[PDB]
RNA sequence: AUGUCAGCGUGU
């Protein structure tokens, strides 16, 4: 993270689709070095529908400069995520913030 | 009496912490005081001997860049974890060590198999974090023994069993010596009132007895100087 | 050991009183021009001077 | 021979070069005949390139670091440290100094 | 404000502290500028270049 | 062993005939087998050319007066060897 | 391997005259020049003991700042000259030599008077010039054994005191240079240029100064 | 064992 930064690291990272964004609240199922699994709440539940959320996080490839482009889990078993809440942190990015 | 210097030697040891230390010498002669910390100081950031790990072998795991099924963390960051581990080898030079674990919750340095010649200064220093219940990690470890920092790069010069798919590497920085500050205050000593004494303090990672590394520094810049002393 | 610090650039005591004349210089000189006194070249280049 | 990846190049010979330890390449040629090597020992060597062609003005002059030192060396301040002292010679002050 | 944050740690107002000579030791006869900067590196890797 | 050659330059007088001169040596030396004038010093066979100019010991008149002698005198050792 | 380390070698001792050397020492472990360089010019320019002026009396002359006639020189250089003099004293910590000297001035050394235990190795040291034929300089040179420059403004009307530059290195400077053996590049050649006043050849105050150095870190050799 | 077009960028 930048010890000094412009407090617009938050906006860039998330709006950017480099990082893992929960679509709908809940509480982390299941944490993977590779995937997540949400269990969402019930006021969010669909009918007709078991109601988990799962993200594959990209893992090491390419990007168009030949860079990597890699996404880590940055939630723990148990804890509470609401819509619009960081699940995994993209290249370059440490919990929501733009890390250059 | 001019052409007589007082011999400084050691007089305390103050152990701060584990890690943390501080070494007195004394007493010194007008301007020694310096002269000395400042070679200790340079000997002991970069010619101390030390343990750090080499090679990493996980069972599943076939290069650095993949990830394992139940771990919270990357494989990459796994090596991180473990080239930060601190151990103290004592007898031999090479030390294999195998970690077992399985079951939720995070896997610690105490959680490596004894040894017997094999001590480990931080027992709970992280690794990794297991979270599927129906999860385990075998991972074996090969620590040396060595100086300085030596990348992976470097340790591939020769090829003899050609590193077998599987086995990942990891630089090392076998310094066990993380920190040193050295202060020239005044003493007296024999009512001269004219001797310092000199107060190194040194952070470590816990795996080298700060007496042993000022007397290794010590050594090391009497066997340097002997050279002078001869003079061809 | 030369270095550069924020407290090197001394700013002088005296600049914002400068500052201040001048702006009451400027004022005066465009409540003169709202009088009619003056034109707007001629008050352009003074307050450029 | 040096170890490493880039080419280093001489303090003093950058203005004439026009150029700054920026990220900015320059290219190597190997004469390789024993007229192409003379005439890089005699006409090429930037030992002899000293003056310019354009004005005749020097082009070898410290720019930055140089002048900053050799600046502080010779300095005076009013009540240092052995002022008003007499010294037998440079190597005295020197030694003074250190 | 800078300033004010570096009194309630236990750091100089100046921001400027007093260094010493890796190689030699004596102290360097300024205090200097040291802090924390954010670091980038580039996209222009030697290894591509020679 | 060489930075500059502001001296042989002054002794040649003209900075273009030096170059010229100086390879002549080298080749002379190089691929002739010629032996060197001056002491080498671990020195490369163009910095002994222009080291045993700077000196006078070898010029135009003086480079040509010798190739001259030389193949005056093979040509005579030649004859004198047919005959 | 880990406790083998690398020895100096390549030690090649050039002399640009009998009190002026270089030594130059090609292999030596990364960083190690400097620890071996900055220590020894240390010793060597503060901690070298050696014998040398410290106050001298002037006959006739009660302040630094006086002038006496019969000489060219004013006090100031005589001083100057006096504390470039060279002495060794063997035996006595401090002696007293007298000086005395009239008619032409070409005085040198040579006219100190002979007390066996001083050895002035240069003779040659021209201390002071007598212009006028008809005069006389009478002087009470002081010399004391010591250890290192100890400067007399920090540290008897008629006495005044010189600099003592007791330390027998006139000029101590050290350079390290790139250096490969092995395909290791980054290793330091250690290059030592020394001026003695000339007491003593100048490979023997590398020599003393580096059993000081050992005889100091003995305690914790092993 | 090319070429060309287009774009981006670096150093001036
Ligand atoms: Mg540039």
């Amino acid at each position: 993270k930048p010890l000094v930064g412009t407090g617009m690291e938050r906006a860039v990272a998330v709006d950017s689709g480099v990082t893992a964004v929960a679509k709908r609240g809940g509480v982390v199922q299941y944490v993977d070095a590779s995937r997540i699994v949400i269990k969402v709440n019930e006021d969010e539940m669909y009918p007709g529908e078991a109601g988990i959320d799962i993200y594959n996080l990209t893992k090491y490839t390419r990007s168009n400069q030949n860079t990597c482009i890699n996404q880590m889990p940055c939630v723990s078993l148990g804890e509470p995520v609401e819509r619009g809440d960081v699940l995994a942190d993209g290249p370059s990015t440490d919990l929501g913030e733009l890390a250059l | 009496s001019v052409t007589e210097f007082l011999k400084p030697r050691l007089v305390d040891i103050e152990q701060v912490s584990s890690t943390h230390a501080k070494v007195t010498l004394e007493p010194l002669e007008r301007g020694f005081g310096h002269t000395l910390g400042n070679a200790l100081r340079r000997i002991l950031l970069s010619s101390m001997p030390g343990c750090a790990v080499t090679e990493v072998e996980i069972d599943g795991v076939l290069h650095e860049y993949s990830t394992k099924e139940g771990v919270q963390e990357d494989i990459l960051e796994i090596l991180l974890n473990l080239k930060g581990l601190a151990v103290r080898v004592q007898g031999k030079d090479e030390v294999i060590l195998t970690l077992n674990k399985s079951g939720i919750g995070p896997v610690t340095a105490a959680d490596i198999t004894h040894d017997g010649d094999v001590e480990i200064v931080k027992p709970q220093h992280v690794i990794c974090h297991l979270t599927d219940e129906n999860a385990s990690i075998s991972m074996r470890i090969k620590v040396q023994r060595g100086r300085g920092y030596v990348p992976a790069s470097t340790r591939i010069h020769s090829e003899e069993d050609e590193r077998p798919i599987g086995r990942l590497l990891v630089d090392a920085c076998y310094s066990p010596v993380e920190r040193i500050a050295y202060n020239v205050e005044a003493a007296r000593v024999e009512q001269r009132t004219d001797l310092d004494k000199l107060v190194i303090e040194m952070e470590t990672n816990g795996t080298i007895d700060p007496e042993e590394a000022i007397r290794r520094a010590a050594t090391i810049l009497a066997e340097q100087l002997e050279a002078f002393v001869d003079l061809r | 050991g030369a270095s550069v610090g924020i407290d090197d650039m001394v700013i002088p005591e005296k600049k914002h009183e400068i500052i201040s004349e001048a702006e009451a210089e400027v004022a005066e000189i465009q409540e003169q021009f709202q009088s009619g006194l003056v034109t707007a070249g001629e008050r352009y280049n003074k307050v450029i001077d | 021979l040096i170890e490493g990846k880039a080419i280093q190049l001489h303090p003093l010979v950058c203005a004439a070069y026009n150029a700054d330890f920026d990220g900015d390449q320059m290219a190597v040629h190997v004469p390789l005949t024993l007229e192409a090597q003379l005439e890089a020992r005699a006409l090429m060597m930037s030992t002899n390139n000293i003056l310019s062609p354009a004005n005749g003005e020097p082009i070898i002059v410290p720019s930055q670091d140089v002048v900053l030192g050799l600046y502080y060396m010779t300095r005076d301040c009013v009540n240092a440290k052995g002022e008003g002292m007499v010294l037998t010679g440079p190597k005295e002050a020197e030694r003074l100094y250190r | 404000e800078i300033k004010e944050l570096l009194k309630l740690g236990d750091l100089p107002t100046s921001g400027q502290i007093r260094l010493y000579d890796g190689r030699t030791g004596e102290q360097f006869e300024r205090p200097v500028t040291v802090g924390y900067m954010y670091m980038l590196k580039l996209n222009h890797l030697v290894d591509d270049k020679m | 062993a060489r930075v500059t050659v502001q001296d042989a330059v002054e002794k040649i007088g003209n900075r273009f005939d030096l170059v010229l001169v100086a390879a002549r040596r080298a080749r002379q030396m190089q691929v002739g087998g010629k032996d060197p004038l001056v002491p080498e010093e671990n020195d490369k066979t163009t910095v002994i050319a222009l080291r045993e100019i700077e000196e006078g010991l070898i010029n135009n008149q003086i480079l040509d007066v010798r190739e001259r002698q030389e193949q005056q005198e093979q040509e005579a050792a030649e004859l004198q060897a047919v005959t």
